[PDB]
């Protein structure tokens, strides 16, 4: 009753039968801006069930070896269905995201994840590795679309922050003797009402493990990790040509 | 005094400024308002004689 759940959301049904609860970000679920808070004054779209559903993005391989890894959002859906094409036909952009991560093994296997969300997560560089360098990261790397981009160096979360505090942020553990899932709600979060969807991300999904995975061999050794995530209350203003970056 | 018709009803010597126009408070920009499609003939706002 705290283990099984269903998620319905637009024509996308998900299920869970070892749940470990749902997190709603900073105890606040998503909403659409209200007239004081708003400034741009063409009325909105707000497309609903044909944007705000769970759209299944990736699958990475857990490995024993697995470092970790990042997706940044709304980036991860601007090429995707009917949201992809809202948010690069339009200017502004605003909605807040359902996270649902995916991940089952058996109760011989071992491990645990850290599942969370950083909003405004800034990638850093190692400087040359003498720190002498003002060097930069690369697009592909600040935003690396549906793929996510694996983590070098997870200890500092690849920009000189312990991940060890990471759990500051709203998150859940996938530890698989107890759960196979996180659920995170996220409101839209940033310092203005509305804003590109292409420009700025304005949080980043992590997935880092945290306790290696284990088991002995003979057991599966084929554990997927997959992201499935839906916007909540979409919102788009500022209409011309669609345009990409 | 004045008996001739047209020095009583003169209006030689009105010394008030008859003002066209008068100032209103505005402390803040003007909001929006909601607006709808408007699919009519006869209404041309967007139409002007500059
Ligand atoms: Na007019």
């Amino acid at each position: 009753s705290d283990r099984v759940a269903q998620l319905t959301i637009g024509n996308s049904t998900i299920t869970t039968q070892e749940a470990a609860n749902i997190i709603v970000g900073y105890g606040e679920w998503p909403s659409y801006c209200s007239d004081s808070d708003a400034t741009a004054v063409d009325k909105p779209t707000r497309p609903d069930v044909s944007v705000n559903r769970f759209y299944t993005l990736d699958t990475k391989l857990w490995e024993k070896s697995s470092k970790g890894w990042y997706w940044k959002f709304p980036d991860v859906l601007t090429e995707t269905g009917v949201f992809g094409q809202n948010a690069q036909f339009h200017y502004l952009y605003r909605s807040g995201f359902c996270i649902h991560v995916q991940c089952n093994a058996s109760k011989f296997h071992q491990g645990a994840l850290l599942v969370a969300v950083l909003p405004e997560y800034v990638i850093g560089t190692v400087a040359g590795g003498t720190g002498t360098e003002d060097t930069h990261p690369p697009y592909k790397q600040t935003q690396p679309g549906a793929d996510g981009f694996e983590l070098q160096h997870p200890y500092v979360l690849d920009a000189g922050i312990p991940i060890s505090q990471l759990t500051v942020c709203p998150h859940q553990w996938i530890n698989l003797r107890t759960n196979n899932c996180a659920t995170i709600i996220v409101p839209y979060i940033n310092a203005l009402p509305f804003d590109s969807a292409l420009n700025h991300c304005n949080f980043g999904l992590l997935v880092v493990p945290i306790s290696p995975l284990d088991y002995d061999q003979g057991a599966t050794p084929v554990i997927p990790i997959t992201i499935t995530l839906a916007p909540m209350c979409s919102e788009f203003a500022g209409l011309r040509q669609a345009v990409t970056q | 005094g004045d008996r001739v018709a047209d020095v009583i009803e003169s209006s030689i010597g009105d010394s008030v400024s008859r003002a066209l126009t008068h100032a209103l408070p505005a402390p803040t920009g003007q909001n929006t308002q909601v607006s709808s499609h408007r699919l009519d003939t006869g209404k041309v706002p967007a139409l002007q004689a500059a």
